[PDB]
Parts: structure tokens; C-alpha cells; sequence
């Protein structure tokens, strides 16, 4: 099925890798909005990139899968998440037409061709799981949070540390879930932000500079409160 | 006004003249004389101002 | 009134295995305009200063970087190509000039493209009749390595002896790509693992790790002020005071 | 301050790194183009001083 739901000013990574003190700092990248039509699962197109979101209560929904056109054109992504480890398989790959996925299959598509990269490093997991896909190499980003709500999505902040680099230069149109589950896919946009740091260095607030008047005036003067008066923003 | 019509050592006076006739990186020579000459005019206008 | 450093250091990485690039170009046969290599090796220790002369490499027109100053740079994301051009025309290969390359071929967007060599060759590039670093395969009709570079953490070191690690003095630091001067101090932590550098409100270095040890280092330049001179006159007395100001 | 990590049409802002990867016949055009953005700095913030 399908349902549409919104977010709670969420979503929020980290830019680059270098320390900062309790400053504000507004960057530019691609971000997902506060308040957008985010969409409830239970082929999308990849578009600027993905904010991947599911609750399960004992990992029974993982792996991705990533292509323009599969078969023989552009290669493959494969994400398994194992209980050992995760296992990254880049190539080309036939048919896939669903997951489907000792009690269970160890086998999705086959017909293995070549190989670029084999990444096998420590397992995500081990709820309120988010994960960004961002493409010119492949930015994975994730956070493990555990909350207390029934259609999860709370309030608050909470900032994505970025845990995978993956250097491999393909575009990808396509976006589909490997293996009752509930998942939400949000998609990225070229947006300014103004991010603030505590005094431990982890993002603790942001505003978005194309929301809002007042979110507007926010972003001009690097300030979170707005003494009374009017303010020249933009022309 | 009358200061955007003139060269400041560039080959014309308006924008679109060069970006549509000279090269895209060999204009960067000329529009940043328009740009420091634009930017002079405006610094000294508001000095007198203040 | 300022404090002269007195020893210069270099912390460089404990990795030393050299790049295969004595043997890149000897390596099979480089390919037509039609396909260009991209995916090359960034794991390893660069050395550009092998060869000069009595090799095949003839053009050395670089930019941004000079070919000298290539041992004491630590490099971020490196590429190389191998392609052939006819020797006639190797003018047009340029940030800036645009002809029948730069037309559906190639277009370098005025980066630090490192050294672009042409050279000769003797011993078909299957062109066709465009986005900057946007290959074509499309099938008119009749029938160079340039290492692009990005200096703006770093994994593609040059050769160089890293030396011991001193604190508490004026002392020269090159730990990446930092050649300043300062005083190192073993304070300030709460570094992330997937973070190095550290920054402040005017942008400026007061951290950076270490990478042999991991361990967080600030850094903090010697002290400096001003210098006035107190005279009670030139006609009436000889001696003066002199007056060292914050410090 | 923050008109020190201003570039002025250069390849960097500090001079560390135009002093460790370029020649010295060709490292001069970047430290003048810094010198003449950070010497109107000073003389900007001194007319707006005085």
C-alpha cells in the first residue's frame, strides 16, 4: 500500500569532517526539507538522492539494491546486511524482478559478472533506523537512534554521522528495497542550512532558508532568536 | 547611472556583448574590470553619502 | 617583537608502498578518445620525481602545480588518463581553449589539473561529430595523462622522512598539508573517528590529528606585540625604555 | 577578520598554500591579487574608523 505522511525537522547529516566549536555555521548542500510529502511504503526513481527511514523491532527488513536499467547497462549495487557483516557486491546483474529473499534463501538475481568493489567491514545493526544515499563516489550516511512512538518520527534533533565512502562513479536512476515491513523514502534537494554546534561538536539544530519568512530572516543575521523590528531579507 | 557605460579597460561596456561573443574563459579578464570599476564607483558613492 | 621557530618536523603516515606510475605508461598501450581511464589507484604513496629525461614525456605544461614542488604535497583524490591525440594539434588541450576537442570530447573546467603531457609517439581514435568530465559513447566518421587533482583528509602522500613529535615549542609543523608555525598542545578532545581537522568562528587550524598516533594537537603560533621606544629627548638625555606590549 | 578567507580571484586564501605548490615565476600573481583585496580591507575599515 501506500500513505503519505510529514516530517518533524529531520534529516539532518553531517557537511564535511572538520571540527567546530559552538558556532554557527550555515553550509549548501543537497538536504532534505523540514515539512515535505514524504512518502509511507508498506522501481522509485533516485533523483537527487534518497532518506531511507524504517522502524522494525528485530531486523527483519534489510538490503538495498541500486541501477539505471539493470541486465547489462551500468552495473549493479548490492547492500546485503548479514549478521556478521555487510557485504557490498558492484556488478553487473540480470533480471531481479523481485527480492524474495537455516530457514530462508541465500540468493536474489545470480549471474555474476566481473568485480569493481567488495567492502565487508562491521554490520549497521545489531528502533527509528535513518539512512542517506547521496551520490563522483557514493555517500552513505546513518544514525541508530531508539525512540518510544507508535508511527515513529518524533520530535527533536538528531544528526547523521556519516559511516560509508564508498569511490565508485555510476549514475543511478532506479532505487529498490531488498526483501510486513514499513519504510519511508524522502528525496534530497539543493537547499541552505545553518547548522549549530554544541561544545562536543554534534549537530544540535538547523533551519531551513526557504521555508519560511521568518526562516528566511533566520539565515541572514546568524541568529536563532529575532529581536522585534523589520528586517531587508532577499529582493 | 552614467558610470555603467564605461570600459574600465575591458572591450565593451555591457555584459551580454561579451558573453556572447567573447570566450567563457577569457572574458574573465575584462568582467572582473567591470566588476572592480562598478564596485569603485559604489564604494566612493556611498563615502560621499556618509 | 616575535619568536623565530627553531625546529621544523614531519608527520607523515607509516605507509610506504610507491604507486605503480614507474610502469603506468610501459603497461599495455594507451587507448583512443573514444574511452578514457578513470579508475585509478589512491592507496598508496606517490613519486613524481623518478624521471625526467630519457623518457617519454615531452610537454611538462602545468597548472597550479609546479613539478618541483611535488615531494612535500599530500593529495586528496587522484585520477590519470591515457588516451592518443595526433602531435600535430596538442594546443587545444588546455583549461580554456576550445576547438574540435572541446567540442564532444573533452572540457577540463579550469581545475588544478595537475601536469598535462602529450608527448611523442609513431608506432583509429574513433571521434565523433559537452558537459566538462561527460564521456560519449555514441556510434560521421574518420579514422595524454593528466593527473587531475583536488588540494582544497589525504591518503597520497610524496616521499618524505616523518621525524619525531615535539611539543611546548616554536616549532615547524607538516602533518598534511600544513606548513605553519606553532606550539603544540595535548588538549581540547571530544574528536569524532571520521573527523580531523578542527576549525573555530574565524575559520582558522587550533586542531589536528595526528596520524600515527590519533591523538589531538593544537595549534597555536608564538607570541608577538608590538615594540615601543620611551625617550625623554635627543637633546636632553641618551638612554631610553623600551616598552613590549601583550605579552 | 573574515575578509582574511576571501580568495579575490585566486587559487587560495592563505599564502601557505600558494607558497608550497607554485613556482616562483608564476607565484607572484596570486600573493598581489591578495594584497590588493586585503590592503583595501584596511583601508576600508580605517575611512570607517576615522
Amino acid at each position: 500500500t501506500q500513505s503519505y505522511t510529514n516530517s518533524f525537522t529531520r534529516g539532518v547529516y553531517y557537511p564535511d569532517k572538520v571540527f567546530r566549536s559552538s558556532v554557527l555555521h550555515s553550509t549548501q548542500d543537497l538536504f532534505l526539507p523540514f515539512f515535505s510529502n514524504v512518502t509511507w511504503f508498506h522501481a522509485l526513481p533516485f533523483n537527487d538522492g534518497v532518506y531511507f527511514a524504517s522502524t522494525e523491532k528485530s531486523n527483519i527488513i534489510r538490503g538495498w539494491i541500486f541501477g539505471t536499467t539493470l541486465d547489462s547497462k551500468t552495473q549493479s549495487l548490492l547492500i546485503v546486511n548479514n549478521a556478521t557483516n555487510v557485504v557490498i557486491k558492484v556488478c553487473e546483474f540480470q533480471f531481479c524482478n523481485d527480492p524474495f529473499l537455516m530457514e530462508s534463501e541465500f540468493r536474489v538475481y545470480s549471474s555474476a559478472n566481473n568485480c569493481t568493489f567488495e567492502y565487508v567491514s562491521q554490520p549497521f545493526l545489531m528502533n527509528l533506523r535513518e539512512f542517506v544515499f547521496k551520490n563522483g563516489y557514493f555517500k552513505i550516511y546513518s544514525k541508530h537512534t531508539p525512540i518510544n512512538l507508535e508511527r515513529d518520527l518524533p520530535q527533536g534533533f538528531s544528526a547523521l554521522e556519516p559511516l560509508v565512502d564508498l569511490p565508485i562513479g555510476i549514475n543511478i536512476t532506479r532505487f529498490q528495497t531488498l526483501l510486513a515491513a514499513a519504510y519511508y523514502v524522502g528525496y534530497l534537494q539543493p537547499r541552505t542550512f545553518l547548522l549549530k554546534y554544541n561544545e562536543n561538536g554534534t549537530i544540535t539544530d538547523a533551519v531551513d532558508c526557504a521555508l519560511d519568512p521568518l526562516s528566511e530572516t533566520k539565515c541572514t543575521l546568524k541568529s536563532f532568536t529575532v529581536e522585534k523590528g523589520i528586517y531587508q531579507t532577499s529582493n | 547611472v552614467k558610470q555603467l557605460s564605461s570600459k574600465f579597460g575591458a572591450i565593451s561596456s555591457v555584459l551580454n556583448d561579451i558573453l556572447s561573443r567573447l570566450d567563457p574563459p577569457e572574458a574573465e579578464v575584462q568582467i572582473d574590470r567591470l566588476i572592480t570599476g562598478r564596485l569603485q564607483s559604489l564604494q566612493t558613492y556611498v563615502t560621499q553619502q556618509l | 617583537f616575535r619568536v623565530q621557530p627553531t625546529e621544523s618536523i614531519v608527520r607523515f603516515p607509516n605507509i610506504t608502498n610507491l604507486c605503480p606510475f614507474h610502469e603506468v605508461f610501459n603497461a599495455t598501450t594507451f587507448a583512443s578518445v573514444y574511452a578514457w581511464n578513470r579508475k585509478r589507484i589512491s592507496n598508496c604513496v606517490a613519486d613524481y620525481s623518478v624521471i625526467y629525461n630519457f623518457a617519454p614525456f615531452f610537454a611538462f605544461k602545468c597548472y597550479g602545480v609546479s613539478p618541483t614542488k611535488l615531494n612535500d604535497l599530500c593529495f586528496t583524490n587522484v585520477y590519470a588518463d591515457s588516451f592518443v591525440i595526433r602531435g600535430n594539434e596538442v594546443s587545444q588541450i588546455a583549461p580554456g581553449q576550445t576547438g574540435n576537442i572541446a567540442d564532444y570530447n573533452y572540457k577540463l573546467p579550469d581545475d588544478f589539473t595537475g601536469c598535462v603531457i602529450a608527448w611523442n609517439s609513431n608506432k583509429n581514435y574513433l571521434y565523433r561529430l559537452l558537459k566538462p568530465f561527460e564521456r560519449d559513447i555514441s556510434t560521421p566518421l574518420q579514422s595524454v595523462v593528466v593527473l587531475s587533482f583536488e588540494l582544497l583528509p589525504a591518503t597520497v602522500c610524496g616521499p618524505k622522512k616523518s621525524t619525531n613529535l615535539v611539543k611546548n615549542k616554536c616549532v615547524n609543523f607538516n602533518f598534511n598539508g600544513l606548513t605553519g608555525t606553532g606550539v603544540l598542545t595535548e588538549s581540547n578532545k571530544k574528536f569524532l573517528p571520521f573527523q580531523q581537522f578542527g576549525r573555530d568562528i574565524a575559520d582558522t587550524t587550533d586542531a589536528v590529528r595526528d596520524p600515527q598516533t590519533l591523538e589531538i594537537l593544537d595549534i597555536t603560533p608564538c607570541s608577538f606585540g608590538g615594540v615601543s621606544v620611551i625617550t625623554p629627548g635627543t637633546n636632553t638625555s641618551n638612554q631610553v625604555a623600551v616598552l613590549y606590549q601583550g605579552v
